[PDB]
This record gives structure tokens, sequence and C-alpha cells, in this order.
């Protein structure tokens, strides 16, 4: 099980990133990235001449070039301040010394040297005389160290985190440590858009990332540039970038709907969630692709919302994807607690009497039927025949048919009266375009 | 006097070397001066400006 | 500080015992 | 398998500003 | 590990003797103190950092 | 320094003794000498005595 990541020094990737950053226009950055990609692909072809089935891909480098898209790794639990503290402890620098103070209050320009806003620059300056000139770490080793640190933070252990960071410091140069700090903070400031990186990687990569939301599948499937994908559509157990809504002017709203009847709906304040159901296997995904299934329960036996709605689905429905909003319900009043004071629906305390309610507003797949390409009206009709609502635990958002502006102003006035954010408008013939904004969904506020 | 000036130049060269080792960066790159070597300086003087 | 023991800091280096030394 | 060493190999307009001295000598 | 004269103690022997004497003195005087012994320049390595 | 940090008790004194007979351990490499000087300064700042 040989992997190219074990043969690629981390210094090469660091140098490529530095060259990309220190470039004027997009052309040079794209040229450097393409050269690195071509070298990696040639090495992959040379290494895997004999093996038939290969799981090796460009993911090991991709997860570092775009840390913000990493989902397999959990939160590191360390930011600028904690990293500065750990560097002070491990390097045995004096607590009250100049270097420690500079690292801690990095935002203060009192230093008058280097940069007063970039922590990575100051870390590099501090580590320049305390670090070797050549490293001996590979991409696979760095990935393993990061995985160990993340898991160990998840396990409530700090001595092992200190050991891993100490190993990284002892086996890295100043530039490598600076880049590692940048990846840990999950910012690189390369100056090149993620869309540009995906486009240079493959002709059709942004769409696949929108549909799947996992760098592993994109890196694995889209290896040979010549070979493409015939059809890419929403798939079970794979997060998809939700479709958002854009500001709308009440004056020309009818024009935005091609002079046709539209749907008026109430704006729901809370989390944006999507539910994947296959038999009794449940998966929940958040707005950006994070897995919240642990909170809400991945099985009917144990959970915070699923144990009660297991049996709320009509018998016919076996495979089902839904998109909706999660909010807090107060039963003693039978009213929704507006987002803000006294509660957060993301980390609700168990002892509270408030509970979790899911308001659905779209369906994307029912019994291996792909409803992404159908009109909004059809998806609404199919949604009506999925679950029998059980108030307090799962509901369908009401939409009212309206074809005049007076109706829109009436709805907005009533919403303000009921102390809601505003109202949104949906085009009956709008198709679901993942990750796009202002295509068939509009929002209006006072 | 020449020997004393050479010693002072050597001490200044040591100062430059230590400042470089300290990671310090000069604002202007034009002020950089080459290390002083006695034999090279004497040779250049004797070949150029002695006449 | 001067004449300090290199084994036990905070204590002066006790000289070796010389017994009786007639003048 | 050749080593990784082999496979990587590492208009406009003119602007002018006059500056006249106002000292007593002038 | 080289002795200048035939009838003399090598530097390593003197260092070991001094360490042993200090150990005995510490045991007799202050037994609650902390002592450690490390070597640099050897071929093998044994430390937390794995230098 | 790592060995010193491992101790969990309260240390009134911290001392290191260097038994060596090489007055110029790093003469070929100037960077190593600068790194050693920086580390010694850091240890002194932390409160570690050197003999
Ligand atoms: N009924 C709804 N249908 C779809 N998205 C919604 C709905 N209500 C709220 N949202 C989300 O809320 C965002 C606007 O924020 P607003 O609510 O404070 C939208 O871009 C959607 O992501």
């Amino acid at each position: 099980s040989q992997t190219v990541a074990s043969h690629v020094p981390f210094a090469d990737l660091c140098s490529t990133l530095e060259r990309i950053q220190k470039s004027k226009g997009r052309a040079e950055k794209i040229r450097h990235f393409r050269e690195f990609l071509d070298s990696w692909r040639k090495f992959h072809d040379a290494l895997h001449k004999n093996h038939k089935d290969v799981t090796d891909s460009f993911y090991p480098a991709m997860r570092l070039i775009l840390p913000q898209l990493e989902r397999e790794r959990m939160a590191y639990g360390i930011k600028e301040t904690m990293l500065a503290k750990l560097y002070i402890e491990l390097l045995n620098l004096p607590r009250d010394g100049k270097d420690a103070l500079k690292l801690l209050n990095y935002r203060t320009p009192t230093g008058t040297h280097g940069d007063a806003g970039d922590f990575a620059m100051i870390a590099y300056f501090v580590l320049k005389p305390r670090c070797l000139q050549k490293g001996s770490l590979t991409i696979q080793q760095v990935n393993d160290l990061l995985d160990s640190i993340a898991s160990n933070n998840s396990a409530k252990r700090k001595d092992l985190i200190k050991k891993s960071l100490l190993q990284l410091i002892t086996q890295s140069s100043a530039l490598e440590q600076k880049w590692l700090i940048r990846m840990i903070i999950k910012d690189l400031k390369l100056g090149v858009s993620q869309q540009t990186i995906f486009s240079v990687f493959h002709n059709d990569a942004a769409e696949l990332h929108n549909v799947t939301t996992d760098l592993e599948k994109v890196c694995r499937q889209l290896h040979d540039p010549s070979v493409g994908l015939s059809d890419i559509s929403i798939t079970l157990f794979s997060a998809f970038k939700p479709m958002l809504a854009a500001i709308a002017d009440i004056e020309h709203i009818e024009k935005d709907m091609k002079h046709q009847s539209f749907y008026i709906e109430t704006k729901l304040d809370g989390e944006r969630m999507q539910m994947h159901k296959d038999g009794d296997v449940y998966k929940y995904f958040s707005r950006n692709g994070y897995n919240y299934t642990d909170q809400f329960g991945a099985s009917p036996t144990e959970g915070s919302l699923t144990p009660f709605i297991h049996n709320a689905f009509k018998a016919d429905i076996q495979i089902c994807i839904l998109d909706g909003e999660m909010m807090a319900y107060n039963p003693n009043t039978q009213t929704f607690m507006q987002k803000g004071t006294k509660f957060d629906i993301k980390r609700m305390v168990e002892d509270s009497d408030l509970q979790t309610c899911y308001c659905v507003f779209d369906v994307l797949m029912v019994n291996n039927k792909k409803l992404g390409h159908e009109t909004l009206r059809k998806r609404y009709e199919i949604l009506s025949s999925i679950f029998t609502p059980i108030p307090g635990r799962i509901e369908i958002v009401q939409k009212t048919q309206a074809h005049t502006k007076n109706e829109v102003i009436d709805a907005l006035n009533e919403a303000i009266d009921k102390r809601e954010e505003g109202i949104m408008v949906k085009q009956p013939l709008s198709i679901y375009k993942p990750d796009k904004r202002g295509e068939g969904w509009l929002k209006i506020k006072p | 006097q020449v020997r004393e000036l050479a010693t002072l130049l050597h001490m200044k060269d040591l100062e430059i070397q230590d400042y470089q080792e300290s990671g310090a960066t000069l604002i202007r790159d034009r002020l950089k001066t080459e290390p002083f070597e006695e034999n090279s300086f004497l040779e250049q003087f004797m070949i150029e400006k002695l006449p | 500080c001067p004449g300090e023991s290199l084994i036990n800091p905070g204590f002066k280096s006790k000289k070796p015992a010389g017994g009786v030394d007639f003048d | 398998m050749s080593g990784w060493e082999s496979y990587y190999k590492t208009s406009g307009r003119d602007s002018l500003i006059f500056l006249v001295d106002a000292s007593k000598a002038m | 590990f080289e002795s200048q004269s035939e009838d003399e103690l090598t530097p390593f022997d003197m260092s070991i003797q001094c360490i042993q004497s200090v150990y005995i003195s510490k045991i007799i005087s202050s037994d609650r103190d902390l002592l450690a012994v490390v070597f640099y320049g050897t071929e093998k390595d044994k430390n937390s950092v794995n230098f | 320094a790592n060995l010193f940090s491992d101790v969990q008790f309260k240390m009134s004194h911290k001392r290191i003794m260097l038994f060596t007979n090489e007055d110029n351990p790093h003469g070929n490499d100037s960077a190593k000498a600068s790194r050693a000087r920086t580390k010694a300064g850091d240890l002194r700042d932390t409160g570690i005595f050197l003999d």
C-alpha cells in the first residue's frame, strides 16, 4: 500500500505555496500550481504502473492547500493564543521576555518590526534563529501528526498534543513551521480563489464539490483530466451545499417573478439542516457540511430529535432527503423561541424544557427518485405526501399563493406584527441549484 | 595608524556579522558593505592608486 | 556569594577539619 | 521507480509637480 | 578518552569520579535533592524529544 | 531544559555543569555557535545556572 504522499517532502509544498503567494497575477500562481499537479500526477503514474486498484489520490496535499474544506479532521481546539502559549512553553522562552509578549499581543504594533497583524510572520521571525535550515518531514507524517493532535484534543488529552507539537517543531524549518501554523489556523491567504484551484484541478470539480462536499471523493474520482463525469446529482449520505436567498426590492418583486403567481413563506430563525434517511440509518448535515448527527441522533434508539420522529414517516417512504430549519420550541406556551437570548439551538442544555423542532421546506429524493431537477410546485406536492406532521417535533412550512404586491406588503406588515424577521418569496417554477444564491428564492425585511 | 584602522574595521565587521546573525534587516540594501580583507585592499591600492 | 559550596547552594563551603596545630 | 527528484526539479499620462523655493534668497 | 601521561586519569574517569563523589555527598547531606546524568556526543539517543 | 520542566516539585535552584575539554566545539559551523548562544541566553532568562 504505497502512497505518493510518503515520497513528497513537505518543504516542496511549502516552497510552492510561498511562490504562489509571492506572485503578481493569477497566471504565475496557476502555472506553479499546474506544474506541481503535473509532477504529482506523473509520479503517481510512475509509481502505480503495476497495481490495479488504487485509493491514492491528491487528497493529502489538497487537504492542506485548502484547510477550510477539511471535514474528516475534527476541530484542533487551538487558535492564535493557544498556539502562542504552547510555543512559549515548548521553546522554554521566558514568560516575561520580549518574544513571549510579542507572540501574545501580536496585534499590538508596539514592536515596529515585521507585521503587527500577521501571527505567522512573527512566529517565523521568532523561530528563524531557533530552527534548522532543512526539514525531514513528509506530507504523510504531517497529516498523521495533525490527525493525532485533533483526535487527542477530542479525547481531552494535552500532554500528547504537546508531544506532537514538539515533534513538529523539532522536525521543521522556520518556513515549514510558519505554513503549519497557517494551516492550523485554517487560513493561507494564497490570493488565489478556491474556485480557481478547483477549476485547474479538473474541468468539472466545483459542481462535484457542491454536490458531495468531501475533498476525498473529488480528489479520487477526478484524477485523469481527460476522463469526466457523465452526470452529477445529489446522492445519499453526501452533504450538498444549500441554496440561499438574496435581498429583494418590494417595488419590483413581481418583475423578479416574471409576472406570475408566487409563494409567500415565513422566515425561520435557527440552524439550517438537512436529513438523510435510509431505513433506520439517519445522517444530519449542517449548512457548511459539518456532521451534527451525534446531537440529534443517528438512530431512533438514541437521539435528541430522531427518537421521536422515527415513526412519523409514511410506510412507503424508505429513502428520503429533506432540507429545513431547526429551531427551539417552548411547549408551555406552544410557541417558537426566537433565536437569540437565553438559548442556542446548536448546544442546547438537556435540563431545559425547550425542545427541538424541524421545519421542512424542500425534498430532494424519495424512493430513489431524484427530485432536484423538478419544479418547486412538484417538490412541494411530493413533500405533502412524505410525513404526517406531529406538531412540536416536525412540521411543514406553510406557503401562501400570492400574485399582487399588496399581498407582499400585507405579509411583511403581519410578520413585523408577530415579531419575525421578514418574509420570503419563492418562484413556483424554480429549480434547486445547490450553492447558488438569488436564483428562485428571495427574501424581504423591513 | 593603518594597523589600528584595520583592527577597528575588523571589529566593525564582527559587529556587522553579529547583527546579521541576530535576524536584523536593514531598510536600505544599498548600504551593505563587503567584508574588509587586508591583503585584497593592499593589492588593490598598490595596483591602482600608488602611482 | 563568595566561598560558596558547589554541592549545597545556600550554604558556605565548610573547611576541612584540621584538629590541633601547634604554633 | 525514479526518485521524486527527477519529477519535480523545484501607457498612461505624464504627471509633473513643480517645487518653487520661497526663501528670502529667491 | 585520551591520557596525556601513562600515570594519569583520563577526563572521563575524572568526570565520573566527581559525579560519584557529588552523589555520595548529596546522599549524606541532602537526600531529598534531585540529580541527573546526561551524555552528549554518543552514538545512541534516549530522550523525550528523540534528538 | 525539558528535563528541568519534567520535575513536578518546587525547585529553589537549577544548575548545569559541563564537563568538557574542547574549547571550540563548533568552529567550522558559525550558525551552530549562534544557536548555542541563543539557547544559553534563553536558559539564563528562564533561571538556569551554567558552570
